[PDB]
DNA sequence: AATAAACTAAAAACTATTATTATG
DNA sequence: TAATAATAGTTTTTAGTTTATTAG
């Protein structure tokens, strides 16, 4: 009656038990004028979906309907209208159903043509599984070039994506056994692992910014490797890397040598 | 038809088999046709039905129903969609057997089915007769029964059966008979009668019963000949119901 | 048969069996046996009463003891009701709404329980009550006594373990009383039948015949017919279905049906009038023939399932007596009786062998062979069937004895009721499902795959080394 | 063009059940 | 005039309809 447009199309509502009773969804459909089916018809527009029992993943098994969250209906009941299907209230895809999540989305939630914002973002991050299958190389050659080419090298707390930095807690250089404990110079490596810093622990072709923490007595092992390597490292206060993060930023080689 | 199969003796060992329909209860070959009353043939005859809703005269189609079970105070649907996962799934035609027990424990009272098969060999499969024949040996002179899980086919149900084998001068095979689920033992307390004090036979009564034993004998007794001889032979008379 | 047996659960409620929880695994035993009940027989009548609690829900508002299913048939509202408190969650909402452990008495409770039982208006065959509690609680004791001595003298029976584990704690029930592991769902489907074949008489003669009592004992079990219920409405429909006139459109009529076999030439028609009368041979009964040897059986020549024959002192007083006779003489006799049978009219009639069926009372006297006979069909002419000579190779006497050292290897007791049917088992378990709105519940299977694929290296597999042909026989 | 898992009528009993002819 | 008679609808079997492999 008040939401007609449910009505003259059937729906099944045949498990519809995550958490609303059957009989109010069976009545809601009643004022909406929908008609409520308990089995499987091709009339059925979809299924209202309730608990995941034996019967409902056959019918995901099978794909004769639309296997549907009552998220979805509970955003037509509130609407008192047809919402659009989004893969986040909504489960199974039939033939007809399996181009709508992909005319206007493409894999997951994601749209084409309604703008996502954080909410959706997360739901759709949410949707795809978390696996970081990719070598550090590639985050500083390609995933770096993110915050590259739509320039977002100057975030804060990630600017060393392609800064990489020499990670100075060694008593002498060149010697990575030598330690040093008590001091507080491992936070250069962390900071550089931070952010997409290639963190290198010895003088390499990597090392471009040596952070001299407590101890500057130490540049004259960093003049063997000055030359050894093409890109050459420069020598740099605490303020480029420990106090850089610290105060969120990436500090500049010139403005921070010594 | 032969039952061109593998006898799984053991986890692989297996051996190839052919089963024929060796004892059935035999039926008509031709059912009636129920014809026109004046045509004498099949113009009006058909079987439909109708499905009319119980109610006032809405009715219902093949699509409409829904196969259903009483489960105790209400039924709950169910459909033949749900029974192609909702049911045990066979391997095949396959012939399993295991176990293996003595043939006192065994009885003539407890062979179930409705068909006998004699379990042959393949064709002209020497290795596997001969293995076969030594198996049936084995087993009669140990009186060693064994245990056969039966499927037809892929689409059979499992069957449970005793083997037994069969030796002749002319064929030479094993007997395999459907042994029964516990579903199938129904139980009924009966009283007692050797004990019964109320009816207790009269002396004279049990010498009458043996002189009507003696002289109604229906088959020739062993002589020195060894004239066992069945003198009513029920099983070379056919059924005269097709006479 | 009318009556049943009638079990009622009583569990206390005395915060104590909440500490798993005794009260968890009594409450899956209680629902493990209603489901074999619903699945074994509705007939009977299950009962859920509840004391010591805070609430009093009972029929005479009795304290702390609560009522929650009433005796009736099993349904699965009643096992949706226990599950809701089956978890964890379940055991403390159950003590929210209905309380904690409280003050009570056990004469109450029996009050209760006897009120319960007298509530039917049925026959009920026998009456028992089971009781679940961790340890005894105590007066009150005397009075507890003497009550449930009264109602056991009323034909009340009573069951009950402590759930501590050993043969510890009963001391305030030892005389109160006249295990539950079983119970735990380890029978499931199981059929329960009481009535009896068709009494028949035996046409042992021309002019005195044995009122015989037909009993079937093995006859093979099969699912329950499906119903045509409806597809939204989920109930049957009517289903009118009979033939009417198509062609020339009408309705026919059963005068209408003629019946004709297309032989040879023409169609030989006729009405069903004869095809009932053809089956007419003669009157039902079993019209003795004489006494043939049981050795003188082919011994593979089983067709129909047996039927056992027992007396009927209800026609004839001589079926009794001559019975025994004749089970006393199978003693010195082998000889089994040879019989013309039919179950009713216009049956066509069988040869059947009465094998001697004495009675073998064992420890427990359990009615093995029930004292009479069995029916043993006997297969005609045209039921054997014709076999391609087979007569190639025979086997040698290292074989034999190798197969002998094999098998006799692997022995088996052959437990009669150590199988079931897988497909019964898990269609009962599918319903189950259904039924209280769950995933699949589990496969078991019964023995069909062998146990020998594991076992095969223990029992020391030796035909593997015994390839009689070079050629691999097992390809 | 055969056998057989898998439906579909159909025919006894073990239960409640009612008309006798009990009397003017 | 104040009993036992034939008597329904139970389940329970039991016999008669339907789709896979041989023949061309």
């Amino acid at each position: 009656k008040i939401s007609n447009i449910f009505e003259d199309v059937e729906f099944c509502v045949m498990s519809g038990t995550d958490s609303q009773p059957k009989p109010d969804l069976e009545n809601r459909i009643a004022e909406f004028g929908g008609y409520i089916v308990q089995n499987p018809g091709p009339d059925t527009y979809c299924v209202i979906a309730g608990s995941e029992n034996i019967r409902v993943k056959n019918i995901i098994l099978s794909n004769k309907h639309d296997v549907v969250k009552p998220a979805w209906l509970l955003e037509c009941f509130k609407t008192k209208s047809f919402v659009p299907w989004q893969p986040r209230f909504m489960i199974h895809m039939c033939p007809s159903t399996k181009e709508h999540f992909a005319r206007e989305y493409d894999c997951y939630g994601d749209s084409y043509f309604i703008d996502t914002d954080l909410n959706q973002l997360k739901e759709v991050f949410s949707g795809i599984k978390n696996s970081n299958e990719q070598t550090p190389e590639e985050m500083a050659s390609l995933i770096a070039d993110l915050e590259y080419r739509y320039s977002w090298d100057c975030s804060p707390l990630s600017m060393f994506r392609r800064h990489t930095v020499y990670l100075d807690s060694y008593a002498v250089i060149n010697d990575l056994s030598t330690k040093n404990e008590g001091t507080r110079l491992a936070i250069k490596a962390l900071e550089l692992r931070f952010h997409g810093a290639k963190v290198v622990s010895c003088l390499a072709e990597g090392v471009s910014h040596v952070i001299i923490g407590e101890d500057h007595s130490r540049v004259a092992d960093f003049k063997a490797f000055r030359r050894t390597f093409k890109r050459k490292f420069k020598i740099l206060k605490e303020s480029w890397v420990t106090d850089s993060i610290d105060k969120c930023e990436l500090q500049e080689e010139n403005q921070y040598l010594i | 038809i032969h039952w061109p199969c593998r006898l799984t003796i053991g986890s692989n060992l297996s051996i190839r088999i052919a089963a024929y329909k060796s004892i059935l209860q035999e039926r008509v070959k031709k059912t009636w046709t129920v014809v026109d009353a004046k045509t004498l043939k099949k113009e009006d005859i058909q079987k439909e039905t109708v499905y009319c809703l119980n109610d006032d005269e809405t009715e219902v189609l093949k699509e409409d129903i829904i196969q259903g079970f009483r489960y105790g105070s209400d039924i709950v649907p169910f459909s033949k969609v749900d029974e192609e996962q909702m049911k045990y799934k066979s391997e095949g035609k396959c012939f399993s057997v295991l176990g293996f027990c003595k043939s006192s424990q065994v009885q003539r009272r407890f062979f179930m089915g409705n068909q006998v098969l004699k379990v042959f060999a393949a064709r002209d499969d020497e290795a596997a007769a001969v293995a076969l024949s030594s198996l049936i040996h084995a087993l009669d002179d140990l009186d060693m029964v064994a245990i056969v899980r039966y499927a037809y086919d892929k689409r059979a149900n499992p069957q449970v059966g005793v083997a037994f084998p069969h030796i002749k001068h002319n064929y030479e095979c094993l007997v395999y008979v459907q042994l029964p689920f516990m579903e199938d033992l129904r139980q009924y307390m009966f009283s007692s009668l050797k004990n019964s004090k109320k009816y207790a036979p009269t002396e004279a009564q049990l010498n009458a019963v043996d002189a009507l034993i003696d002289s109604m004998s229906l088959a020739k007794k062993d002589e020195k000949t060894d004239t066992l001889e069945d003198l009513f032979p029920t099983t070379k008379i056919p059924n005269p119901r097709f006479q | 048969y009318s009556g049943r047996d009638s079990l009622i659960f009583l569990v206390d409620a005395s915060k104590a069996m909440f500490e798993l929880t005794p009260f968890d695994m009594s409450i899956q035993c209680i629902q493990s046996v209603y489901i074999s009940k619903i699945i074994s027989s509705d007939r009977d009548l299950l009962a859920v009463v509840f004391y010591g609690t805070e609430k009093d829900k009972n029929s005479v508002n009795f304290k702390n003891i609560y009522v929650l299913q009433e005796l009736d048939n099993p349904g699965a509202k009643r096992i949706l009701e226990l599950d809701q408190f089956k978890g964890q969650q379940g055991q403390k909402r159950f003590q929210d709404m209905m309380g904690h452990g409280s003050d009570y008495s056990l004469s109450e409770v029996l009050w209760v329980c006897a009120n319960l039982f007298s509530d039917v208006q049925f026959k009920m065959s026998h009456k028992r009550i089971m009781l679940f509690t961790n340890e005894d609680n105590p007066a009150k004791a005397s009075r507890a006594r003497t009550k449930a001595g009264d109602l056991r003298d009323t034909g009340i029976f009573l069951d009950l373990m402590h759930l501590k584990k050993g043969f510890d704690i009963s001391l305030f029930y030892r005389d109160i009383i006249s295990k539950l592991e079983d119970l735990l769902r380890k029978v499931r489907a199981k059929e329960t039948r009481k009535r009896a074949l068709s009494r028949l008489k035996l046409k042992l003669n021309k002019d005195i015949v044995i009122s015989v009592g037909i009993y079937n004992l093995v006859q093979k079990a099969l699912k329950p017919p499906p119903i045509k219920l409806y597809r939204e409405t989920n109930e049957p429909v009517k289903t009118k279905t009979r033939t009417f006139n198509t062609s020339t459109g009408g309705l026919l009529l059963p005068s209408d049906t003629k019946r004709s076999q297309i032989y040879g030439s023409r169609q030989i028609i006729l009405e069903k009038e004869e095809t009932e009368e053809l089956k007419r041979f003669d009157d039902p009964g079993l019209m003795l023939m004489g006494f043939k040897p049981l050795v003188l059986l082919k011994k593979h020549h089983y067709l129909r399932p047996s039927l056992f024959v027992y007396p009927e002192e209800s026609l004839v007083i001589g079926s009794s007596t001559l019975f025994s006779a004749l089970l006393i003489k199978c003693l010195e006799k082998e000889v089994a009786a040879l019989c013309r049978y039919t179950p009713r009219r216009n049956i066509p009639p069988y040869f059947v062998a009465l094998v001697p069926q004495e009675e073998e009372l064992d420890d427990q006297k359990i009615q093995v062979t029930p004292p009479g006979f069995q029916l043993v069909f006997l297969p005609f002419a045209d039921d054997k069937r014709k076999m391609p000579f087979t007569e190639k190779i025979m086997a040698t006497p290292e074989q034999v004895g190798k197969m002998k050292a094999i098998v006799e290897k692997l022995r088996f007791t052959y437990r009669s009721d150590s199988f079931e049917n897988p497909v019964l088992q898990q269609h009962f378990r599918n319903l189950e499902a259904l039924a209280l709105d769950l995933m699949e519940p589990e496969q078991a299977v019964d023995l069909t795959l062998p146990k020998v694929e594991a076992m095969n290296k223990r029992l020391g597999s030796l035909v593997d080394e015994f390839k009689e042909l070079v050629y691999p026989p097992d390809y």
